[PDB]
């Protein structure tokens, strides 16, 4: 009877972890694909950034700027969001003196506008109080201080409760997270904290996840096992899920 | 001659039409007044297939 | 007259300046700047939001008080450290030396306690 | 000036490995490489440092590689039994012979709770 019970779990097991293989590895392509796209993004920006300069260069030549910039229009359509993608339909559908003030100006509007919408979110999205409340009000003031705010002032709006934040991970989290969370309080950088905060400390939970399952893995009891090594076989969704 | 709008026309092809004719806008909205009737004229197929 | 009260001098500048407060001790400590001469420091949400402190001799003590403290970094040394609730009730911590250690808005109970005595071994 | 086409069993790439994975390699008998995981595992090493794990292909049989992987905790075999040597912060090393198709763990995940460095891994 113990010999069928045993034999009958590393059946199961065994087609177990060759599914949470599949699954693992889907997960992976997916989140490469998205990391390509954000480049792409990023880099369409940089591009536009020098035809701007071309186009109001004194110099102008023939068209052969509304040509690039309609080919930059097209793409913003495509990587970018909303402000961009209303910005280059106008300059698309127009004509070449159009896509001339599209890439002097409004690119740059657009993403004014993108950076006041995300002050708006921080409004009331941010889990910081003293964030919050300077966010609303870096929105009621100039362009210079809506951006200002986006770059550094939510950093150090939220200093303080960051520090309060990461202090608290250092002392329950694992040797991952404490390990990280003291070198994040120890700079002190708002900046530092944020990151450490909002991703870093993210990474380091898998870490001291996996390497409890893999303690149960080894010498935990027989359905212990079993669960545990499909946990680690598989996508860190079912990693989190083991282990609480 | 063209329609003063024939490109936001196309655009809104671009938008909500089949990979076929997406990509025929393009061209159009890429190039100029020529791009522009060939793609016109070929569109009442494009859409077709 | 020249005579020691073990009051620490200059507390009436430091209150001022970095919102900190200080009484009585035994004169081995002292409170400096935080720029590589970090030997017992301290860390709140309220003055000047943190301080250092150089241990002279020990043992030594100083019975400060800083309000709203989270958090406290060691080195070289354990650290006895008094806190106390926002009820009237004082409690003990005792951090390991060059590791890092909170306190109730940092700790186990997320109370705003205050700094009551920080004493070297 | 060129380079003699002598072939003294240090790792290719070595260094670049370094700088990419975090993991070192030094000497081998040239029948283990390091490659991706992808579909494609043989012997995987799991460690909380670096880019956090790598794989390696067995060529022939037998090899072996004096790779060294600083706090690593577990270790996945496939058609093949392992020999790997581990050792602790006092400079002692011990050996753990793990099983063909299953997975095992080391000092940090293990039985003692160390966290041991990877010394030589050794393919049957």
């Amino acid at each position: 009877a113990r010999e069928t019970e045993t034999a009958n779990l590393e059946t199961r097991t065994d087609a177990a972890i060759e599914r949470a293989r599949s699954m693992k590895s889907a997960s992976e392509t997916s989140i490469t694909a998205s990391a390509t796209t954000q480049v792409e993004a990023l880099a369409l920006n940089d591009t536009a950034t020098e035809l701007a300069k071309e186009a109001s260069r004194p110099d102008i030549d023939v068209q052969a700027t509304a040509a690039k910039g309609r080919q930059l229009a097209m793409q913003a359509m495509k990587l970018l969001g909303p402000w961009h993608q209303e910005a280059a339909a106008r300059a698309l559908s127009g004509t070449d003196q159009d896509v001339l003030d599209y890439l002097r100006t409004r690119w740059k509007e657009a993403n004014h506008n993108d950076i006041r919408q995300q002050i708006v979110d921080l409004s009331t999205q941010s889990p910081y109080a003293s964030v919050r409340t300077a966010a609303a009000e870096a929105l009621n003031g100039t362009p210079e201080q809506i951006e200002a705010f986006h770059t550094t002032g939510q950093y150090t709006a939220g200093s303080d409760d960051m520090k309060v934040d990461v202090a608290r991970l250092a002392n329950t989290g694992g040797p991952g997270v404490s390990q990280a969370a003291k070198t994040a309080l120890a700079d002190g950088t708002g900046k530092t904290l944020a990151t450490f905060l909002q991703i870093g400390q993210y990474g380091e939970r898998l870490s001291d996840e996996k390497v409890v399952t893999a303690r149960l893995a080894e010498t935990g009891s027989p359905e212990v096992q079993a669960a545990a090594k499909i946990a680690l076989a598989g996508p860190p969704e079912l990693l989190h899920e083991f282990v609480t | 001659p063209l329609p003063a709008n024939v490109r936001a026309d196309i655009v809104g092809y671009w938008e909500t039409g089949g990979a076929g004719l997406k990509a025929a806008a393009e061209q159009a909205l890429l190039g100029g007044d020529e791009a522009i009737r060939k793609f016109l004229a070929d569109a009442p197929s494009i859409q077709h297939d | 007259q020249a005579v020691e009260d073990f009051s620490y001098p200059g507390a009436a500048k430091i209150q001022a300046e970095t919102g900190a407060i200080l009484k009585r001790g035994n004169g081995h400590m002292l409170m400096t700047s935080c720029d590589g001469s970090e030997d017992i420091q301290v860390m709140s949400r309220t003055g000047q939001k943190d301080f250092c402190f150089n241990v002279m001799a020990k043992p030594a003590y100083l019975t400060l008080e800083v309000p709203q403290a989270y958090g406290i970094w060691t080195s070289a040394d354990p650290v006895k450290t008094t806190i106390k609730d926002t009820d009237g009730t004082a409690t003990v911590i005792n951090a390991p030396a060059n590791d890092f250690t909170g306190y109730g808005e940092a700790g186990s109970t997320g109370e705003p306690t205050t700094l009551i005595e920080l004493r070297v071994a």
